[PDB]
């Protein structure tokens, strides 16, 4: 069990490796997103 | 001879991105392992206390002192772990502007020199047209 | 746009901004294809 | 600069600063470009 185990915590190193990895510079292609976001407010307040 | 040179230089720089990228991932597996640590670590430091709470509760003051010493080893190696964690989060941040800094490097480097080579051609090209009109049509015609 | 109204009649500002999202990815599209149709004509009396 | 404009409506300043330096690497590119154009017409009207 524990040596399946010692590759279920492998998957876990896998996971520090995914979050090593998971920083792009990319995040701020969500800002529009949330402006847009926004927008569909702005008609709700238009609704009224 | 220098195509071969400037795209080598060019080839070179896809090897290292990659090899900087290996890197980073090995070092995501670095904090990812030592949380998996640290984590449970220091839920082991609980759990004999917890076994000291059991003497408490009747018995053995032999045991709950016992279970200190258990308690207080992991609390130790926490605190080594919290140690090699900052030595993994620094060496990560260095990593990642080593990378940042080194794909503008390579981005800009291959960039430059390809617009140079493409401008040097259109000048050798330019200075053909003034070498072939220099091969002017007032030639031995003239003496047939 | 519609279907934006019907949760403006009641229920969720949610999808009411998602329907917004939609409506404004069309309405892009529509720009993008307006100016292909630009491109066409222009090569057309080019052809005639 | 549009994506800078992003930063302003609210956010980073440090992306606002990161998009101005795209900005100006953009248009000292194009001063090396319009450049390079003089000598292709002037190149060209030497071979005409």
């Amino acid at each position: 069990f524990e040596r399946m185990e010692n590759k279920v915590l492998d998957m876990e190193a896998t996971s520090q490796a995914a979050g090593e990895l998971a920083g792009f510079g990319i995040e701020n292609q969500f800002a529009q997103l949330e402006a847009s976001s926004g927008v569909e407010d702005e008609l709700a307040a238009l609704k009224a | 001879d220098p195509e071969k040179v400037l795209e080598q230089a060019v080839i070179d720089m896809q090897e290292d991105l990659v090899q900087l990228r290996q890197a980073v991932a090995r070092t995501i597996a670095e904090e990812k392992r030592t949380e998996q640590r640290l984590n449970q670590d220091t839920q082991e430091a609980k759990k004999w206390e917890d076994r000291a709470k059991l003497a408490l509760t009747n018995g053995e003051e032999n045991l709950a002192r016992e279970a200190l010493a258990r308690k207080k080893s992991l609390t130790d190696t926490a605190a080594a772990y919290q140690t090699q964690l900052a030595q993994q989060r620094t060496m990560s941040e260095n990593l990642r502007r080593n990378l940042a800094a080194l794909e503008a490097k390579i981005s800009e480097a291959k960039t430059k020199k390809n617009m140079l080579q493409a401008r040097a051609k259109a000048a050798k090209a330019n200075a053909e047209l003034q070498q072939t009109l220099g091969g002017l049509g007032t030639s031995s015609a003239t003496s047939a």
